[PDB]
DNA sequence: ATCTGCTTTGGGTGGGTGGGTGGGTTGAGGCAATT
DNA sequence: AGCAGAT
């Protein structure tokens, strides 16, 4: 499945679950970007220059606020630090927010379509046109913006060293 | 012959009345000997 | 009159057009043809090109002529020439190898030398035309190109061992002990029905001597195709090739290569028995040519390097240019590179000359970076991480074939950097019986496998480099080394130096890295030349110590236990001090060891001791 | 030149004194070593 | 049914 994804997001379910062999294929793929084989049968090295996309729960199957997140990730820090953005979404009880969903939901299923209609959602092929046109292109950076993110860098680690007390 | 044994050169050879013969063998595609050669031993 | 079957082309015509093409005939008709006139010189492009090839070939001995086909359609003669071989390329190989022999002989003859002829006689003489046209698709081989010549590309995948193939055969008569050699054509023997004899013309009885006869080399390959080439993504296809004679064992599994040659295709017997044919016809490649994709000069570029007063900070930039501020590890690495002498001794064991280095600290910090350049530049050694299947495998193992259901003995990373580095990206987390093999390499720089009924050993005089990260998030700087890198103490005891890089957040080291690392958005050397110097120092030079250099090592390791009850240091100290010296020895090219060579070991040494 | 006679594919309507380096390859269950 | 052998 991994070879299909070579030049492309790759989308893996129950990331948590997976077994080491898996985990070290892809902590393989994310530093050398490579896949590689050594088999007497066969010997055949192909590049993978794929992205991940990975779901997973928390350990105990549910998030602990007691329990800080690293203790909650069974994953090894160095996984989760190579990750590029990480996003942990809680299910938080809630009159209102719970009450909207129910209606959406409940609406989906009666009804067959979206119920939202403040806004009208853009065509799929468009959306997908309009990706692919923004791969096809390069930007490029100047040495201001050079110095405003070496500024936000050096701002970022001293406050993540300070949370890190 | 330099070549391997299934190499496969195909020849044909022009009687002195216009009937051709149908040769095997890179040296038979050099000489015209070797082809008379050829011809009599495949009897 | 001889003309090609099927055809209207004559031979004879085709003999006179290439031999008037090999005797006459200048590169700079090809440079007119191309449209490079304007880069004609006066003493190359107006000489004779193939006279020269044909000229240089006899000095030399060797037979076979590369051709490239666009000379063919710079000349006006050969363009039907070149379209025929395309078309019929057996035929138009075959006149083209005659006529070279032709023309090499009458060279000789002509030119009344005094080469022997003899020998010229007896050579088989060949062409390998490549280049032929735009390289085709495996999956565009349609029936249209049976009996054509085609160019592929692809990656070898396999290649089988060595086939013999029958050219001349041998008989031997029952009653007279009588022999005639009979040639083969198409793979069938023309046996006599009795003896050429006149005196003993019995019938049927002839026997063939099977290791009598004649044979020729040859071996079937397996390629697949390049990934650029695939249209979507789906499995590439493969497809068999056949190689004669000197393109045998011409290209190794997993190269990438540009075969030219003929497709054939050939029937297929329903059974071992019968005659009976399956109407499916199996296609693969008749190969005619392959392609792939120190001199005094250099020795006195080598010198006019090493002779520079500031050689060591120049090979320690040069090894890994991208890592920013880290120039004791550099300096470190670079004396690991090219390793301490080493000693055969009489009455005595051997003592190793390798340097083992460990690169741990925190995960922010470049410390695969750096495996990766000391595998690039290293001549010989591997790339692995503990507790991973990609890798070959550290300890050599009896596995079977699956191409030949055999039993191989297999060796494994440490046995094939045997005399290079050997990097081990994730020393952390090991299995305890690759803990255990690694330990015997360390020590007894071997490994000994006695399972499957074998009983060998493999020599692994390998250097190692390996790299750890903390148990935690962190490295933390209270607790000592030993309880952080979750090693045992008689491994990290084993290195010769330690390396703590830690990332302390400090407001000038993150400006600095980060302005670096955006800029990425003092000359240094190329990847070659430094290997080129490695080797040769690594083959040549072999320093020797000297009197001062061994009052002033029993001096420092002296210094260094009175330090300390704390034991400061060790006796594997003093090996760990001499071997540095030997290496920084090495690097000037020195075949001496000076007090500058000892006193530099000490303080990269005593600087590792230091924050280690 | 004619008449007489055996054996396939591959498979259990040949077998286990022919074996598994002559191919028929997943599924279950027991055992040592690893845990 | 194709091929291997005896009259
Ligand atoms: N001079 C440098 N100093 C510190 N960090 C660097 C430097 N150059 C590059 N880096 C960072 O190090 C990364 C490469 O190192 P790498 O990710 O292999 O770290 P590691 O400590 O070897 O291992 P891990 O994979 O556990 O992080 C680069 O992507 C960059 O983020
Ligand atoms: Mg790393
Ligand atoms: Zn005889």
């Amino acid at each position: 499945a991994l070879v299909l994804a070579d030049n492309g997001i790759c989308c893996i379910d129950e990331f948590d679950k997976m077994d080491e062999s898996d985990r070290t294929a892809i902590h393989e793929v994310m530093e050398q970007q490579t896949i590689s084989i050594s088999k007497a049968g066969i010997n055949t090295t192909l590049n993978a220059r794929t992205s991940i996309l990975a779901a997973a729960n928390p350990l105990y199957g549910r998030y602990n606020p007691r329990l800080s997140p690293l203790d909650n990730i069974n994953l090894p820090a160095a996984l989760l630090s190579r990750f590029d953005i990480l996003f942990l979404m809680l299910d938080i009880p809630s009159r209102d927010d719970d009450e909207k969903l129910a209606e959406h939901v409940t609406y989906v299923h009666m009804h067959n379509k979206q119920p939202d209609l403040d806004f009208t959602p853009v065509e799929p092929s468009k959306m997908r046109e309009y990706i692919a046109y923004a791969k096809t292109k390069r930007p490029v950076m100047s040495e201001a913006v050079n110095d405003y993110v070496v500024q936000a860098y050096i701002r970022l680690r001293q406050d993540s060293k300070r949370e890190m007390d | 012959s330099a070549r391997h044994s299934r190499f496969g050169g195909l020849l044909s050879i022009q009687t002195p009345d216009k009937t051709r013969l149908t040769v095997s063998g890179s040296q038979a595609l050099v000489d015209e000997k070797i082809a008379l050669q050829k011809l009599d031993d495949s009897k | 009159l001889r003309i090609i079957w099927g055809t209207n082309v004559s031979i004879q015509e085709c003999t006179t057009n290439f031999r008037n093409f090999l005797m006459s005939f200048k590169y700079k008709f090809r440079k007119i043809l191309d449209e490079r006139e304007e880069f004609i010189n006066n003493t190359t492009d107006e000489e004779l090109y193939y006279i020269k090839q044909l000229n240089e070939m006899r000095e030399l001995g060797t037979s076979n002529l590369n051709l490239d086909a666009r000379n063919l359609l710079a000349y006006k003669q050969t363009e039907d020439l070149y379209h025929q071989l395309l078309n019929y390329p057996q035929e138009v190989i075959s006149i083209m190898d005659q006529t070279i022999k032709d023309c090499m002989v009458s060279l000789i003859v002509d030119n009344n030398l005094d080469y022997d002829l003899d020998e010229i006689e007896t050579k088989f003489y060949k062409v390998r035309p490549y280049n032929v046209g735009s390289c085709k698709g495996m999956r565009e081989l349609n029936p249209n190109d049976i009996d054509k010549l085609i160019n592929l590309k692809g990656l070898v995948l396999r290649s089988t061992p060595v086939i013999p193939d029958m050219k001349v055969a041998f008989f031997k008569c029952n009653v007279c002990d009588h022999t005639m050699a009979v040639e083969i054509d198409r793979g069938v023997i023309q046996e006599p029905a009795r003896c050429e004899r006149i005196d003993c013309n019995e019938p049927n009885s002839m026997s063939l001597i099977h290791n009598r006869c004649s044979f020729a080399d040859k071996q079937v390959i397996k390629l697949q195709e390049t990934p650029d080439f695939v249209p979507d993504g789906q499995t590439p296809h493969s497809i068999s090739l056949c190689v004669y004679d000197e393109l045998v064992d011409s290209c190794r599994a997993g190269d990438r290569i540009e075969v030219t040659g003929t497709f054939r295709s050939i029937p297929i017997r329903a059974n071992s028995r019968q005659r009976v044919l399956k109407s499916l016809y199996k296609t693969y490649v008749d190969v005619v040519h392959v392609k792939k994709v120190i001199t005094d000069q250099d020795l006195a570029k080598i010198r006019e390097v090493a002779a520079r007063e500031d050689l060591y900070s120049l090979l320690a930039r040069s090894i890994a240019p991208s890592i920013y501020e880290l120039e004791d590890v550099k300096k470190g690495i670079l004396l690991q590179l090219f390793g301490g002498t080493n000693k055969t001794f009489t009455k005595g064991g051997r003592y190793r000359g390798d340097i083992n280095i460990l690169l741990c600290g925190d995960p922010s910090t470049s410390k695969s970076q750096i495996l990766q350049y000391v595998h690039k530049i290293t001549p010989r050694g591997v790339y692995t991480s503990g507790k991973g299947s990609s890798a070959v495998g550290l300890t050599a193992y009896i596995t079977r074939d699956v191409d030949t259901k055999q039993l191989v003995l297999e060796s494994g990373a440490l046995v094939l950097s045997d005399g290079g580095v050997c990097c081990i990206d994730e020393f952390d987390k090991m299995s305890d019986s690759t803990r255990s093999v690694l330990h015997e390499v360390m020590e007894q720089q071997t490994i000994s496998i006695a399972k499957a009924g074998i009983i060998t050993t493999l020599n692994a005089r390998s250097s190692i480099l390996a790299s750890a990260n903390p148990i935690g998030s962190r490295y933390n700087p209270n607790l000592p080394v030993t309880e952080n890198i979750d090693l045992p103490p008689p491994l990290l005891s084993r290195f010769d130096l330690v390396y703590l890089v830690l990332d302390k957040v400090d407001e000038k080291n993150d400006r600095e890295l980060a302005k670096h690392l955006t800029n990425l958005y003092d000359d240094v050397l190329p990847v070659e030349f430094l290997t080129m110097y490695i080797s040769y120092a690594k083959e040549h030079i072999h320093p020797i110590i000297t009197e001062a250099a061994k009052t002033e090592l029993v001096r420092a390791y002296v210094g260094m236990r009175k330090m300390g009850k704390r034991i400061t240091a060790t006796t594997r100290q003093l090996e760990s001090m001499i071997r540095l010296a030997e290496a920084h020895a090495k690097m000037k090219l020195k075949n001496v060891v000076e007090l500058e060579d000892v006193q530099e070991a000490v303080r990269l040494i005593r600087s590792a001791i230091k924050d280690y």
